């Protein structure tokens, strides 16, 4: 990826405290909060109508832990982002037609949910990691799109 | 933007941030600098040192000009007046940055404040951000000046007749340069020379041919597009600085006299307007 | 950096009828005018007030001309952007600190001068072409900031 090996255990380290359930239901649902236009993917989901009823919407949070389950294997392969996440790529392009700007906003929304969740332990250096990955998987994630 | 909920949101956070304004500056400032290297580039004159007293000093400027404008936050334009003077004329930074820096202020106000920051402040506190970052960089090229005003009406003036033709070449401009944007559209046959193309190209160009007569009143001429975009469509706001650019390129190839230096630049500002106004009431 | 064959024979047919000296004053000079913060690198270049100012400037000709000349250099040199552009990467960077979004900029005026002159000629697949060559070439311009 092009992380220094400093910046991969700040990152994994970080990450093995993660309740990947928790942070994908919080992260998924304040991007839908902060950036309503992501919503109009989700509208099967059910109440999305206030701050309160898309953080309680059991939907957004099943989406949370699918979409942060999958970030999360994404960790293990910080070597190759674009291979790993290859066929998602091709699926959100062809058949779910997710712009891939969608993915560099749960990025920043992903950080500030770290950032709250873990208050001083997220310092300086290791948001600068987690910018590197975060964009390295949006990138990846939007390789495959034609 | 802002809603007065917002107001009381930010007021509410902000307020909780008291004594700290100066050090969290700093510490946004230095998260900048790591996360976002090419920042820097505007700050060559300075020791960049974690805790240099230049980071700590210009910090809690930042901080201080964001406490004026939660102050003043109903009068936001007037209370950052020589601010975004000094950015416009004096430093240019790339307006690209603001968000850069919104970003980093943003996650140090997470990592501070952990009972305040829940979904609603965050909401609050990023479209409060996202004004300041506008206030500070309106001055760069300004609102529409009357030469603007003139040089969009002559040019949209000889496009006349072929205004639909060019909003089809247009889009088809953009889906062929600018992939991504081919997803909003996954009902319409995309190939060249299709009719769903033509139609809607026609469409785009109608609305702005209605844009550049309601010039002076565009916010109301374009509402209803407004509404439609940012609650139905929901078209990521990115993307519509990518068909501005693809139209550009489309007058380009077809005013080869009209599209002087000084046209150009008002076309591109009025597309800009266009755009800030198709996005208004996306939050 | 891979661009198809008919992507290749587009922007090289393109790029053999263009006048470099002409070219690029128009894009440099286009660019100071309707970005005007790129103004802050030039302050030497003198009277910059007006686009007729700038358009003449003979100092925005010249440099207009060294930057696509250069640019040019890098045509010859598709498959390798990053190696061909590492030394004025470290030189925007550390000595002249140019932001990089400055080559981003340059790009798109770049590409409404080509409309402009060849008209008809610079049809949406050739754009498209050009596109991902600018986007290319700004990428490998800004890869050695830190
Ligand atoms: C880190 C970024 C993301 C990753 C790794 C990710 C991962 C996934 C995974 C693993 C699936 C299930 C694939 C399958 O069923 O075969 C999926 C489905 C989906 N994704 Fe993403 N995605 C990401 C971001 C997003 C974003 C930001 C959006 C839209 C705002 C989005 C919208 C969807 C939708 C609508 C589906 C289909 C859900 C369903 O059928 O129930 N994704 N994604
Ligand atoms: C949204 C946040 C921003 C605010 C409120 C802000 C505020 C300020 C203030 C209060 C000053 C000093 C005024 C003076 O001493 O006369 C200043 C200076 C400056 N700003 Fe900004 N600014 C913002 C964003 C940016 C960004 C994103 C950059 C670029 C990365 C930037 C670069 C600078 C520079 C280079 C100076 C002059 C520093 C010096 O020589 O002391 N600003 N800004
Ligand atoms: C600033 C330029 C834009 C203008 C002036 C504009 C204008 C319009 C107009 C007039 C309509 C037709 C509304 C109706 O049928 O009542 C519309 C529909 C639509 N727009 Fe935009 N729009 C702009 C940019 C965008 C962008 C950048 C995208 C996405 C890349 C987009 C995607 C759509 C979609 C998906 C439709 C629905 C088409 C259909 O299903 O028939 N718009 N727009
Ligand atoms: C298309 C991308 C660009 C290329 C290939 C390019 C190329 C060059 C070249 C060949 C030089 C001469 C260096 C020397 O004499 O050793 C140079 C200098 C310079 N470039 Fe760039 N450049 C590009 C974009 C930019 C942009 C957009 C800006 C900022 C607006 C910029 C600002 C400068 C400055 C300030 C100098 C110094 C001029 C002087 O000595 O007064 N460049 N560039």
């Amino acid at each position: 990826m092009h992380l220094t090996p400093e910046e991969k255990s700040a990152v994994t380290a970080l990450w093995g405290k993660v309740n990947v359930d928790e942070v994908g239901g919080e992260a998924l649902g304040r991007l839908l909060v902060v950036y309503p236009w992501t919503q109009r993917f989700f509208e099967s989901f059910g109440d999305l109508s206030t701050p309160d009823a898309v953080m309680g919407n059991p939907k957004v949070k099943a989406h949370g832990k699918k979409v942060l389950g999958a970030f999360s294997d994404g960790l293990a392969h910080l070597d190759n982002l674009k291979g790993t996440f290859a066929t998602l790529s091709e699926l959100h392009c062809d058949k779910l037609h997710v712009d891939p700007e969608n993915f560099r906003l749960l990025g920043k929304v992903l950080v500030c949910v770290l950032a709250h969740h873990f208050g001083k332990e997220f310092t300086p250096p290791v948001q600068a990691a987690y910018q590197k990955v975060v964009a390295g998987v949006a990138n990846a994630l939007a390789h495959k799109y034609h | 933007m802002l809603s007065p909920a917002d107001k009381t949101n930010v007021k509410a956070a902000w307020g909780k941030v008291g004594a700290h304004a100066g050090e969290y500056g700093a510490e946004a400032l230095e998260r900048m600098f790591l996360s976002f290297p090419t920042t820097k580039t505007y700050f060559p004159h300075f020791d960049l040192s974690h805790g240099s007293a230049q980071v700590k000093g210009h910090g809690k400027k930042v901080a201080d000009a964001l406490t004026n404008a939660v102050a003043h936050v109903d009068d936001m334009p007037n209370a950052l007046s020589a601010l975004s003077d000094l950015h416009a004329h004096k430093l240019r930074v790339d307006p690209v940055n603001f968000k850069l820096l919104s970003h980093c202020l943003l996650v140090t106000l997470a990592a501070h404040l952990p009972a305040e920051f829940t979904p609603a402040v965050h909401a609050s506190l990023d479209k409060f951000l996202a004004s300041v970052s506008t206030v500070l960089t309106s001055k760069y090229r300004g609102v529409l000046s009357p030469a603007d005003k003139t040089n969009v009406k002559a040019a949209w003036g000889k496009v006349g007749a072929h205004a639909g033709e060019y909003g089809a070449e247009a889009l088809e401009r953009m889906f062929l340069s600018f992939p991504t944007t081919k997803t909003y559209f996954p009902h319409f046959d995309l190939s060249h020379g299709s009719a769903q193309v033509k139609g809607h190209g026609k469409k785009v160009a109608d609305a702005l041919t209605n844009a550049v007569a309601h010039v002076d009143d565009m916010p109301n001429a374009l509402s209803a597009l407004s509404d439609l975009h940012a609650h139905k469509l929901r078209v990521d706001p990115v993307n519509f600085k990518l068909l501005s650019h693809c139209l550009l390129v489309t007058l380009a190839a077809h005013l080869p006299a009209e599209f002087t230096p000084a046209v150009h630049a008002s076309l591109d500002k009025f597309l800009a307007s266009v755009s800030t106004v198709l996005t208004s009431k996306y939050r």
